[PDB]
RNA sequence: GUAAUCGCA
DNA sequence: ACAACTGCGATTAC
DNA sequence: TTGT
């Protein structure tokens, strides 16, 4: 049996409250859904 | 029989030394013990040496390390005491004492501490024949004889024959007189010696003649003698011969001896030290037996043998040896590599050896004899440079105390192949060629030429004349240097730096193997001792985190694992199961993986994407810019465990009492304490909290507090009641906190090629430069270090790593791959990159225009960079030195009792020191007031310092101190204790009056 | 072109458990206590106890 | 590129409460993984 | 061998030992391996035979014969080359299976389980 | 508070 | 008889 | 030790 708290934020969260209510451990979370991205720009060959 | 077809065990040296010790040294020492007979009736006690039997330890190693007890064996020998009145000898077995036992890894457990015995290199006894040129005239020739104790029976020759010994402090001594005293009748002397015309024309004792077996052999070698090995004494024939050679040197018929040659040196192992310690313990035992016999005679009682002997001498001797000897050091357990590299050290400095200052320059350089036997790139940086070195991988210690190396014999014979551990002096008279044979010039292959070694020289000869060949790749290096991939492309100077920096790595929370490696990590992790290797074949019936059950041949064996332990250097030790339930394991395979080891190979770092370019100055000098991915993904997270202990020392007036309820303390603290005065497990603590609370009546509050920087969970606490000290001893309470440390600005990172840096900025992934793939680089390094420190193998590594990551391959490459062809490393690297580019169609990985270089973009603006950059995935390690450990700051807290200056050390919360080289700079700048303030009220002036806090809190101006500091006053007091006065005596220019300042 | 020395020698599987019973590894390291006991260098506590009991019974 | 990486937010587990564990660096009987390993596993739980 | 376990579990028997084993009665399958120190492939075969002996602790007997010491016996057994394995069944009416070359360990297991 | 030993740059 | 880099930090042993 |  374990309890979980779910939160919605952005970026990465540092587990600042290490000293807190007993029995609950805070885990740092990364709220970045996109893993990687890339773009490329090719010409169209339209003259002027 | 072993080590001639594979790499030998790294800990085999200590193993065989301890084995030879237990086999022969104990009996040899017990043989030389004298018969105790000190009385008129001559009551004689004897120890039957034949009945020598060691007994297994009563406790285990896991109990000795836990209870801080020594791991030793019981020596029981039957003894017979013949009483004077009884006229008979009663025979009983007595417990002489404890003898420490060595683990399979080479370490010993004494008082719960892991300690290793470093070997020592000492000059062998023998005759040496040095020469020295005089200021005016012919060169003086001298011959020195060296004994085991260290005697120096020198012999010298002047412009004339003048065979004069330098034993006496006086001008000289007659060699003929010494020979006549030896027993020569002045006729057989001239009859036996060669060139008798020169001898005839010219017109304490036990230690000098205490030549060892080794000494005897050497004497025989240099001076051809047929004296049997057994007669280990300085015979006069040896002296006569010595004289003959000496005179012969004057006429050119001789060769001087090199005292830096290995053949002239001996190696002392753990056996040699333990034998001497056992001899000293036996001497103490004989003294104690004589004393107790004298006492029993005074008390008119004939006692049993057990009453005479006490277990004190052996135990106290071995304890003092392991505690205070300069060749017994605590094992370094920062990482598995340190445990193995610590036991391979050979040291010149030590008891009976050259001190740092004493050592001449010649001593500290490589001698051609060191090839294959000693590491030429592993030394200790500092004042002891060239005095502390490691031991080659394939070396062994010989029967005669000489390091031996394995040489293949290419000479044709019945077997046609041999692997012989030739000693240092023997390999000199052989043509040893390290080159290959892949050359044909329209003639027979044996007519080809190859570089070779002969008579401590280098030359080129035909393949017909080469007797030996050095085939082993890791023969000339050590464990530290051999773990450097592409070492040929790196400078020899940076190799020492890389070997030293590999030792500093911190075991991380997670471990990953290296894509590029040398293939020695496997045996390194095998012999490190932090791995679970089965000692029996069978099947794993039960798998658990704490223990593993192995069922074989109808027997079940339980192996206990290590779960978050603590090392000597505040590094966590943990083990994880590798084999699943229901598979068979042989005797020797890996059951579990320890810290800094994954899949059975040493893993001291991670593989991260790296680009070599300058980025906005953040890479100036050496400095690294890293991304936040290493932070929020726990790539370089590590666990560090520090212990704090305070003993409950019982004073004569009152014992210490441990209570939780202690007044005069705030309610914010003491929350973690239990009913008893100790912190609870699983409690988060910080700086300034109370871990153990004590009343300390003698009341007061000698408690345990946390220092600056200590913020970790309390994993475990131990109440250790101390016993065995012949009386009630204080209890010991040891707390352990675990601090999880992430990668931060100020941490040091390094690469296996000698590249070291300190993190300077943690940029986000969006600002980091990205490749054409779209992935941001994890680190950015400065490209100007390569021409500076001459590290080219790093480029190779990076590229091969990128290739491997893409193709999912790991490369274990032996060093010096250019023995096959030219540019073998370049061909391999470019071939693997092309394949990666073709298989995963990323054209960027191999650019035909610039192989190994790609064109990346800027994360900030999105514009491509002008020139291509190197993209790779090297192996980066995180070093032990960390910013948190190095941070320090003092305002005004504590002072020394006598000096009254601020205290020293970071743990003691002390300030920084203004030395003489900084006072000089301050005086050159002209800042007199700053120097005066630092020299008086920030350091030593008690009154001024007391007033400084008040003046700063109120805000008033701080007056200039006029009184002398406590340092000057101390001097005056000291000098006046030395009957010397000192008075300031300032004179006023206004009224011409003298005023004394006290 | 292709290297003379085969690359397959350097290639190694990433998730591979190193078998220490291969041809390139030495013999397994024997535990010091068991190695000394098997050769008779160190006796067990039972043998010493039996010897002491026999010596006491003889006396 | 700068929007997809750093300007998109998500949801993740931020706090875990365990029943009868002394600390997060210990082992519980009946589970092959320690508390820290369980926290690391829960850290990689993707939610929407 | 009480304190330290033996590293290798396959014993080198002679030709007379094999003749006595075949002539006598057996309750477990028998595996005969011909090897020579010189053959390279045999170095691997020996490792797989060690693994098989560990997997079959007392349900099968595994022995090895050196061809250098017994060449005539190996020639009489119709042994063409070195990586050869002889599988002797326990019941003496069934036919022995001879395998040549390096074969996977699973093949050996299946042969011992079904064919023998 | 002193030593020993190692490291650091 | 005298002196031979500067400091810092860690450990164990008294 | 190395030299003073
Ligand atoms: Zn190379």
């Amino acid at each position: 049996c374990i309890g979980l708290q779910i939160e919605r934020n952005r970026g990465y969260l540092i587990k600042t409250p290490h000293n807190f209510q007993d029995g609950s451990y805070p885990i740092d979370a990364v709220f970045m859904p996109v893993r990687n991205a890339n773009h490329s720009i090719h010409s169209y060959g339209n003259g002027n | 029989n072993e080590g001639i077809s594979t790499i030998p065990g790294f800990n085999q040296i200590q193993f065989e030394g301890f084995c030879r010790f237990i086999d022969q040294g104990l009996t040899e020492e017990l043989y030389k013990f004298p018969k105790i007979e000190d009385t008129d009736q001559e009551i004689e006690f004897q120890l039957f040496v034949e009945t020598y039997q060691l007994v297994e330890p009563l406790i285990k190693e896991r109990d000795a390390v836990y209870e801080s007890l020594t791991y030793s064996s019981e020596l029981y020998v039957s003894a017979g005491l013949i009483w004077k009145n009884s006229r008979d000898m009663q025979e009983q077995t007595i417990f002489i004492g404890n003898i420490p036992l060595m683990n399979s890894l080479g370490t010993s457990i004494v008082n719960g501490i892991y300690r290793i015995v470093i070997n020592q290199i000492l000059q062998s006894p023998g005759i040496y024949y040095r020469s020295e040129l005089d200021h005016n005239g012919i060169s003086v020739y001298t011959g020195t004889i060296i004994s085991d104790w260290g005697g120096r029976s020198e012999l010298e020759i002047d412009r004339k024959a003048r065979i004069w010994a330098r034993v006496s402090r006086k001008q000289k001594i007659s060699i003929l007189v010494l020979s006549s005293a030896m027993g020569l009748n002045l006729r057989e002397i001239l009859e036996n010696v060669c060139y008798p015309e020169i001898f005839l024309s010219f017109l304490f004792f036990q230690q000098r003649c205490e030549l060892g077996r080794i000494g005897r052999r050497n004497m025989n070698r240099r001076l051809n003698l047929d004296i049997p090995q057994n007669n280990t004494f300085l015979l006069p024939r040896d002296i006569l011969a010595a004289a003959d050679h000496l005179i012969g040197l004057k006429f050119g018929m001789g060769a001087l001896d090199d005292m830096n040659h290995l053949k002239n040196k001996r190696i002392r192992s753990v056996a040699d030290l333990l034998q001497d310690q056992f001899g000293l313990a036996l001497v103490r035992l004989e003294n104690v037996v004589r004393g107790t016999i004298c006492g029993a005679i005074r008390h008119k009682l004939i006692p049993t043998p057990q009453n005479l002997v006490t277990s004190t001498p052996l135990t106290t001797t071995y304890e003092s040896f392991f505690g205070l000897h300069p060749l017994s050091q605590v094992l370094d357990r920062t990482n598995p590599l340190t445990q193995i590299v610590h036991g391979r050290k050979l040291s010149y400095l030590g008891p009976g050896g050259l001190t740092g200052r004493t050592a001449s320059f010649r001593i500290r350089d490589i001698h051609p004899s060191h090839y294959g036997r000693i590491c030429p790139i592993d030394t200790s940086e500092g004042i002891n440079v060239g005095l502390i070195g490691s031991l080659a991988i394939h070396a062994r210690i010989g029967h005669w105390g000489s390091l031996e190396s394995p040489f293949y014999e290419i000479s044709e014979r019945s077997t046609g192949v041999r692997m012989l551990y030739l000693s240092p002096g023997r390999d000199e008279y052989y043509m040893v060629a390290a080159g290959n044979s892949l050359a044909l010039n329209q003639d027979i292959q044996e007519e080809q030429v190859v570089p070779a070694r002969y008579r401590q020289e280098f030359l080129t000869i035909a393949w017909e004349q080469v007797h030996l060949r050095s085939i082993f790749p890791f023969q000339y290096f050590s464990i530290g240097a051999s773990l450097i991939p592409f070492i040929e492309h790196n400078d020899a100077n940076r190799a020492l730096m890389s070997s030293n920096m590999q030792r500093q790595a911190v075991p991380l929370s997670r471990s990953e193997k290296c894509i590029v490696g040398t293939g020695l990590e496997r045996q390194a992790a095998l012999d490190s001792g932090a791995l679970a290797i089965a000692e029996r074949e069978g099947r794993v019936v039960y798998t658990n985190t704490d223990k593993i059950l192995l069922a074989g041949n109808g027997d079940i064996l339980s192996i206990p694992l290590v779960i978050y332990q603590r090392s000597n250097k505040n590094t966590c030790m943990h083990q994880k199961l590798q084999v699943p339930r229901g598979k068979c394991i042989k005797k020797g395979q890996i059951l579990a993986d320890g810290a800094a080891t994954v899949g059975g190979e040493l893993a001291l770092g991670k593989n991260v994407l790296v680009a070599y370019m300058p980025w906005e100055g953040y890479n100036s000098e050496d400095a690294v810019l890293i991304s936040e991915r290493l932070v929020y993904e726990d790539i370089y997270t590590s666990f560090h465990i520090r212990k704090y202990e305070i003993q409950t020392h019982v004073t004569s007036q009152g014992p210490e009492k441990v209570t939780n309820e202690i007044p005069h303390l705030e309610a914010h603290l003491l929350r973690n304490l239990d009913k008893n005065g100790i912190v609870m497990l699983g409690s988060w603590v910080e700086t300034g909290d109370i871990l153990v609370g004590k009343l300390t009546p003698q009341s007061k509050e000698t408690c345990l507090k946390l220092p600056i920087g200590g913020r970790g969970r309390v994993i475990d606490v131990r109440w250790i009641q101390k016993r065995g000290g012949s009386s009630y001893n204080p209890e010991t309470i040891r707390v352990y906190i675990l601090q999880k440390r992430e990668i931060k600005v100020g941490d040091k990172v390094a690469g296996r090629h000698g590249n070291k840096g300190i993190i300077s900025k943690i940029l986000p992934r969006q600002d980091m430069p990205y490749l054409q793939d779209g992935r941001s680089v994890d680190m950015v390094f400065n490209p100007l270090g390569v021409p500076s420190r001459m590290n080219v193998g790093q480029i190779f590594e990076c590229s091969l790593g990128l290739a491997g990551s893409l193709l999912d391959r790991h490369y274990r490459i032996a060093p010096f791959d250019e023995r096959y062809e030219q540019e073998a490393s370049r061909k391999l690297v470019f071939s693997e990159l092309y394949e990666a580019s073709k298989q995963t169609a990323n054209p960027w990985v191999f650019e035909p225009e610039y192989p190994g270089k790609s064109r990346i973009f800027d994360g900030r603006t999105g514009n491509p960079f002008e020139q291509p950059v190197i993209i790779g995935k090297p192996y980066i390690l995180k070093l032990i030195h960390q910013v948190d450990d190095k941070i320090h700051g003092r305002s005004s807290g504590h002072y020394a009792l006598v000096t009254q200056q601020p205290l020293r050390g970071r743990a003691k919360q002390g300030g920084q020191r203004v030395g003489e080289m900084e006072v000089w700079a301050l005086e050159g700048f002209g800042v007199a007031h700053i120097l005066q303030e630092m020299l008086t009220y920030k350091s030593d002036h008690i009154r001024a310092r007391q007033e400084v806090l008040g003046t700063t809190i109120i805000g008033g101006t701080i007056p200039n101190p006029e009184d002398a500091p406590e340092s000057f006053r101390l001097l005056v007091r000291e000098l006046r204790s030395l009957a010397l006065e000192l008075n300031h005596f300032l004179v006023s220019e206004k009224n011409f009056q003298i005023n004394r300042k006290e | 072109g292709d290297p003379v020395y085969p690359t397959i020698n350097y290639i190694q599987d990433p998730d591979e458990v190193i078998d220490y019973r291969g041809p390139d590894f030495h013999e397994p390291t024997p535990n010091m206590l068991a190695y000394l006991k098997e050769h008779g260098k160190i006796i067990s506590r039972e043998e010493l106890e039996k010897i002491l009991a026999k010596e006491k019974t003889e006396e | 590129r700068r929007a997809l990486l750093g300007e998109i937010e998500g949801t993740c587990i931020t706090r875990v409460k365990s029943e009868k564990v002394p600390h997060e660096y210990s082992t519980i009987t009946g589970i092959q993984e320690s508390v820290h390993e369980i926290l690391m596993n829960l850290k990689e739980i993707i939610l929407r | 061998g009480k304190y330290v376990r033996e590293d290798y579990l396959v014993k080198k028997v002679s030709a007379k030992d094999i003749q006595e084993l075949i002539k006598g009665e057996r309750n477990v399958p028998l595996i005969i391996d011909f090897y020579a120190t010189w053959c390279g492939p045999c170095i691997l075969m020996a490792q797989e035979l060690e693994m098989l002996a560990v997997e079959y602790e007392s349900n099968a007997l595994i022995v090895k014969v050196d061809t250098d010491d017994e060449y005539e016996f190996a020639r009489d057994m119709q042994v063409r080359g070195l990586p050869t394995l002889y599988f002797i069944s326990p019941d003496p009416n069934k036919d022995a299976i001879r395998t040549e070359g390096l074969i996977p360990i699973q093949m050996m297991r299946d042969i011992i389980n079904n064919d023998l």
